[PDB]
Parts: C-alpha cells; sequence; structure tokens
C-alpha cells in the first residue's frame, strides 16, 4: 500500500501557529466539583455536564431541553467543521 | 397527581444545587419534565420563575383549614337561623382543686437515686 502520511491542517493547526496557543497539557477528565464532596470528572462517566438534567431547580419550556439543544447544536457543529476540513 | 396552573405547591426535596427547600409558591406554567413555580423574595418584593419537576414538589394544605371553616361557618349560621363564629385564642385556664389522697406529694430529690 502507499504511504499514509496524508496531511490536512484541519484550519485549526494554521491558527494555532499563527497565534502563540501552545497545545493543551491533556492532563485528565478529572475535575473538583465545586459543592460536592466528589470529583465527578469533567467527561467520561457521569460527567458533570449532565449534572444541570438530574439538578432539581433549574430558575430562568424546560430549560433543560433548551440545554440538551444546545449541546446537539454544538455537536453538529462540530460534525459540519468536521466534513468541511474533509472537503479539503 | 396532574398539578395545574394557579396551584399552591410546596418545594420539598428527595447535591443541593440550591436551598428553596420549605418554601411554598404558585404554579404558573406546567409541562412534561417539570412544573413552573413562582416565589416571592424581597429586595418591594420580587418575584422568581423557579422551574422544578414533578419529583420535589407536592401540593399544599394551607388553604384547607381556610376552605373548612369557611363551610363549617356557614352551616353554623345555617343551623342557628332556626352566633359568634370568630375564632378565639386559647384563654387562661382557670382555678381548680387538686386531690393529694390518691397522689402523695413526693419529694423527687434530684440527686436522684
Amino acid at each position: 500500500k502507499p504511504l499514509p502520511k496524508a496531511k490536512a491542517m484541519t484550519k485549526w493547526e494554521k491558527f494555532a501557529a499563527k497565534k502563540g496557543i501552545k497545545p493543551k497539557e491533556r492532563a485528565g477528565k478529572m475535575i473538583y466539583d465545586e459543592a460536592s464532596g466528589e470529583w465527578v470528572p469533567k467527561w467520561g462517566y457521569k460527567g458533570a455536564n449532565k449534572k444541570l438534567d438530574d439538578q432539581w431547580l433549574v430558575e430562568v419550556i424546560d430549560p433543560r431541553t433548551l440545554n440538551r439543544a444546545e449541546r446537539k447544536r454544538l455537536v453538529k457543529k462540530n460534525e459540519k467543521q468536521q466534513r468541511r476540513n474533509m472537503k479539503n | 397527581k396532574v398539578y395545574k396552573v394557579g396551584d399552591i405547591v410546596d418545594i420539598k426535596a428527595n447535591m443541593p444545587h440550591k436551598f428553596y427547600q420549605g418554601k411554598t409558591g404558585v404554579v404558573y406554567n406546567v409541562t412534561k419534565s417539570s412544573v413552573g413555580v413562582i416565589i416571592n423574595k424581597m429586595v418591594r418584593y420580587l418575584e422568581k420563575r423557579l422551574n422544578l419537576r414533578v419529583e420535589h414538589i407536592k401540593h399544599s394544605k394551607c388553604r384547607q383549614e381556610f376552605l373548612e371553616r369557611v363551610k363549617a361557618n356557614a352551616a353554623k349560621r345555617a343551623e342557628a337561623k332556626a352566633v359568634q363564629l370568630k375564632r378565639q385564642p386559647a384563654q387562661p385556664r382557670e382555678s381548680r382543686i387538686v386531690s393529694t389522697e390518691g397522689n402523695v406529694p413526693q419529694t423527687l430529690a434530684p440527686v436522684p437515686y
């Protein structure tokens, strides 16, 4: 087979090189959840991002549905960006 | 239970994410996922548009006493028409004699043993 050395900057590496944005250290999923005695990592299992859905009062249509729609919109935007980068 | 707009419910919780337990409000909106309750709060009094799931909400019996008293007063007036319906605070107890024949006063001796 030919060499798999395909290259593409995805439009992000170009900006990261233009700016002084160093790559994130990529520490881990764990993040401290204040007001509680548990870590509940940012993502991976029982993520804190899902906390807003399981909590009891959402002061200020159900706002939980709005948050879920926002999550779906962000995921679809990421997928669209991936498709755009694949087009190149 | 089928909650309806305008009903009075008590915000009872089953970690916190807030401290509103024990407060009562009136339902202003209802949906499948949650029930909307409005709670008044002082700055003049402001208002908060709370939204809570049915799991942490229950009906309030605050107005049960009012309706029961109204019905009892109406019935009493109807019966007496054939009135002093006003509620009265607990009046001071009157004098009463106590007999020690069946119970000798015992010096409890707070030692006690």
